[PDB]
């Protein structure tokens, strides 16, 4: 978003902030429920000896 | 690189470089005439990172401390349980000469007769002290270092002509403790500074000028380390650097 | 100061635990075998049908088809012989000669004994009864109809140049056979396909035959190993016989047998530490395992019984005998202990170690090479300075008998 | 029976007919002692003479005296068969044993030893030897080799040496043409090392030096007859360090101060 051009550039500061902040930790809390299942993909089975 | 460490402002602290520079490739005997509390070991260490292989062995064994006379027939060998009760040679400083050089530090007391060993060592180097076992070479190169007078050692004969000759290549004179005055304040900051640092004494309390007068009026020809040595003395005197430096100590025997 | 050997530091030997390593060296299944033969004499040392179904194994399915063939006593005689001496492949065990003086017939001749094998020589399957298999893919190729093409070169190769697909020697066998380039590849092939070891096909089941030991099952990482449970013997005091004895009136007899049954005692004990060593020994080496077996054989340090017996009290010549046939089932399956250590190199991995898998793939990438020839060691040196890891020609050739892989030119064939 | 001269180099003085001497006495194998300069010709000399020993003559046995520390010096002199000596296992032959029909590279050490050296006269009794607790005599077979630097005559009038020292010593003597005599092929063996250095240095062209260099170079004493010289040689090859760049100086005496 302009990388926070300053619109209000005090909350709106903040807010952008905040968001990106959110932002980025949603696409950190995605690709980390990604990498848990892509493990439970190729996770293996138990077979018998 | 000897962290470039020890700095000689001293041009010829630097020609001394120079001359080891072209001494690096070079592969043959040097002497370094050294200076009592010097540091003609780091130096030989700044080589050894430059060796022309410097990835090869560095390893510092002298014979001055060689309480034993048979320390010596273990740095020139053991056969395997030769006399007894023992495995192996410790060869260790045989294993650094193959793949290396030979350093020592003030060569002056060597039993003549080890001395002359090391000689036919130079010149062909046998697997020795082996307890009668086949020959072997360490591909050992060498390097020399004291603070003694040669001069003397000729007049005591103490070098052979077969010694003194094929044991010297190269010959290294540590400047005078005085004679590298200019890196003396030079190095002497860099103490400063790295004490200050490495202390974690918050504040670097400097130094006084007129500290630093009265350190150059040190001859101090020990300050190998012993200008660091006395550098710690300082420190103490200070004792902590986050005033300005003034308290300067070099004689600590004494009380009060 | 003056060195040397001077005097300083007896009784008599017992090969007690002598035999209990005897015992631990030799394998478990002998090892119980014995222990089963020793604790005999010690007296205080502890539906039928199923299924039930026939099979023919394939030479009893020949008599089936040679039943309902036409067949005289001499000729029904002379063909169970040759049944007798039969293989699995499905090539004649025993020359035509053996059989005519199998047959013990004067009667019967070497061209008799032809003629019934040749008249049961393609009956089921073809190319039953090889005797020297050559002559039975060619005669496999004569079942085929002639309609299919390149037959005529595939059977002049068959008659007499079997020798230059031998050495895969495509060169030779087009400058001697005349055969066609990029087409005598085609009759090549079309004999490729003709069913080697045909009598090998009917025989295809079995069962199942490796005992775990030992088991490591990966438990969080660092494997929980534990041991076989029944597979680790134990005895029982005879408590009734310890009450047999102190009471018996020859209180000397009685307590003798309680000394006597001590002393098993303190064997059955020995063992017990022989295998809790084992056991302590075996969780070293899957502390190893949770790197090696997990990184696989490719990623494993080359171990020396210097080295495991320096984590131990155990001697050397201990641990030596102890792990002697010794096999263990893990997440990766049942493993022997014997395999565990190997030999160390001269690699630039920055240390010593031994090649293992990473032979065994580096044969598998040798092959990988071009399937117009195999790669040369030279090839494998280059394969380890990517690697990063010394490796030398000599060394290839030394990890590649390891791998048993086929020479450099001996595996080059017709892509 | 080859050349093997080897870097035999610079006897354009009468050391050509000490070589020449030598090789009359090549063939035989009876006592050799010698004299001359440490690490000068002298070890040379050695190398000389072990090619005098036939090639397929045997081992040349080195023999460093300023080694062997005090004792079993004797173990390995003697030898030490018996246990407690040398690690026991096997009669560990001692470096004497280790020559068998081998060279007696005697070197002149002058270490203290004449204890050794009466155990050398018998070394050199019958051609026989026995190791410690060596239960047997055994008749021994090597060549002999010795040289000097210094004055045996005086010693031994100095009682210094063993009167025997000498005296089963020195079938007869051989010297060396002093740096301050040889003198002759001073410009000719100079340019063999510096090819040698310049080669080592891979210098691209022989700097070539000045005439005032071979001026000093006859000047110079050169008390260490061959390598202190050659030492020199390769040290003007250093502090030149240029190609076809002609000297006017050499370096030997670093030890004179810089200006
Ligand atoms: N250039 C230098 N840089 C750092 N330390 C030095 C230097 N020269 C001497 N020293 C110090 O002197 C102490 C002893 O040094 P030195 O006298 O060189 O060893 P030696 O006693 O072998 O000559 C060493 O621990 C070293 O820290
Ligand atoms: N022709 C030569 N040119 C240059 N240097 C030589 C020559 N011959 C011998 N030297 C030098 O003389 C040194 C001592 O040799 P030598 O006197 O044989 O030793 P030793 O004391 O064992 O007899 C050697 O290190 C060698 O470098
Ligand atoms: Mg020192
Ligand atoms: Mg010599
Ligand atoms: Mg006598």
């Amino acid at each position: 978003r302009w990388l926070e051009l300053g619109l209000t550039d005090e909350e709106k500061q903040n807010q952008l902030e905040q968001l990106a902040e959110q932002y980025d930790e949603l696409k950190h809390e995605f690709e980390k429920k990604l990498e848990a299942k892509r493990r439970k993909i190729t996770q293996g089975d138990d077979l018998a000896p | 690189e000897y962290k470039d460490n020890l700095l000689g402002e001293a041009n010829s602290f630097l020609e001394v470089l120079e001359q080891v520079s072209h001494l690096a490739p070079l592969d043959k005997p040097v002497l370094i005439i050294g200076e009592r509390g010097t540091g003609k070991e780091l130096i030989a260490s700044r080589l050894h990172y430059l060796s022309s292989r410097w990835q090869g062995p560095f390893i510092s064994l002298n014979c001055a401390a060689l309480n034993e006379n048979l320390l010596d027939s273990e740095l020139f060998g053991h056969e395997a349980g030769a006399f007894t009760g023992a495995q192996k040679r410790h060869p260790g400083r045989f294993e650094r000469a193959d793949g290396g050089t030979l350093f020592l530090d003030e060569l002056a007391t060597a039993p003549m007769m080890v001395q002359e060993k090391l000689l036919r060592v130079i010149e062909y180097g046998e697997l020795e002290r082996v307890g009668g076992s086949q020959p072997l070479q360490v591909n050992v190169r060498l390097v020399c270092a004291t603070n003694a007078d040669l001069p003397a050692m000729v007049n005591e004969g103490t070098f052979r002509a077969d010694l003194l000759d094929r044991l010297a290549f190269d010959v290294v004179q540590l400047p005078p403790l005085r004679e590298r005055e200019s890196d003396i304040m030079l190095m002497a900051e860099y103490f400063a500074i790295q004490m200050c640092r490495e202390i974690k004494l918050p504040l670097f309390p400097g130094f006084t000028e007129r500290a630093r007068e009265t350190l150059l009026n040190y001859r101090w020809p020990g300050n190998i380390r012993e200008l660091k040595n006395v550098v710690e003395r300082s420190v103490y005197r200070h004792g902590t650097s986050d005033y300005p430096l003034d308290d300067i100590i070099i004689d600590p025997f004494k009380r009060r | 100061m003056k060195q040397g050997l001077q005097l300083r530091l007896q009784l008599a030997m017992t090969p007690q635990l002598q035999q209990a390593i005897r015992l631990l060296q030799l394998s478990t299944l002998e090892l119980q075998q014995e222990l089963q033969q020793a604790l005999e004499s010690n007296p205080l040392l502890e539906l039928p049908v199923y299924q039930g179904e026939t099979t023919q194994t394939l030479q009893d399915y020949l008599m089936w088809q040679v039943e309902l063939t036409p067949f005289t006593d001499t000729d029904r005689a002379i063909a169970t012989s040759i049944v007798d001496a039969v293989d699995d492949t499905g090539y004649l065990t025993i020359q035509i000669e053996d059989i005519v003086d199998s047959i013990g017939d004067d009667e019967i001749g070497l061209e008799e004994v032809e003629a019934v094998l040749k008249r049961i020589q393609r009956f089921d399957p073809v190319g039953v009864a090889a005797k020297d298999l050559r002559d039975c893919l060619l005669i496999q190729l004569s079942q085929f109809a002639k309609e299919t093409p390149w037959l005529e070169e595939a059977r002049l190769i068959i008659s007499d140049h079997l020798d230059l697909l031998a050495n895969h020697d495509f060169r030779t066998l087009m400058r001697v056979t005349r055969l066609k380039e990029e087409v005598l590849k085609e009759a090549v092939n079309l004999i490729q396909s003709l069913d080697p070891r045909p009598g090998q096909s009917i025989q295809t089941s079995e069962p199942e035959y490796v005992i775990p030991d030992v088991l490591v099952r990966k438990v969080s990482g660092r494997w929980t190993v534990e041991l076989n449970a029944d597979s680790i013997p134990r005895l029982k005091i005879n408590q009734q016989y310890a009450a047999m004895g102190n009471s018996a009136r020859n209180d000397a007899d009685g307590q003798f047998i309680r000394s006597n049954l001590q002393e098993a005692r303190w064997l059955i004990k020995s063992l017990e530490s022989r295998n809790d060593t084992l056991l302590r020994v075996s969780r070293c080496i899957v502390e190893q395992q949770q790197a090696f077996f997990e990184q696989g054989e490719e990623y494993m340090k080359p171990m020396v019984l210097a080295d495991i017996a320096q984590a131990v009290e155990m001697h050397e010549s201990t641990i030596s005998r102890v792990t002697t046939q010794k096999y263990l089932h893990s997440p990766r399956g049942i493993f022997e202990l014997k395999y565990f250590f190997s030999s160390h190199v001269n690699t630039e991995g920055g240390g010593e170690a031994s090649s293992t898998a990473i032979r065994a793939l580096v044969k598998k990438l040798i092959a990988a090479e071009n399937p117009a020839k195999p790669l040369s060691d030279s090839k494998l040196t280059s394969m380890l300075s990517e690697q990063g890891i010394m490796v030398a020609r000599r060394t290839v050739a030394k990890y590649r008998e390891s791998l048993s892989i086929p020479p450099s030119n001996q595996r080059k064939q017709l892509v």
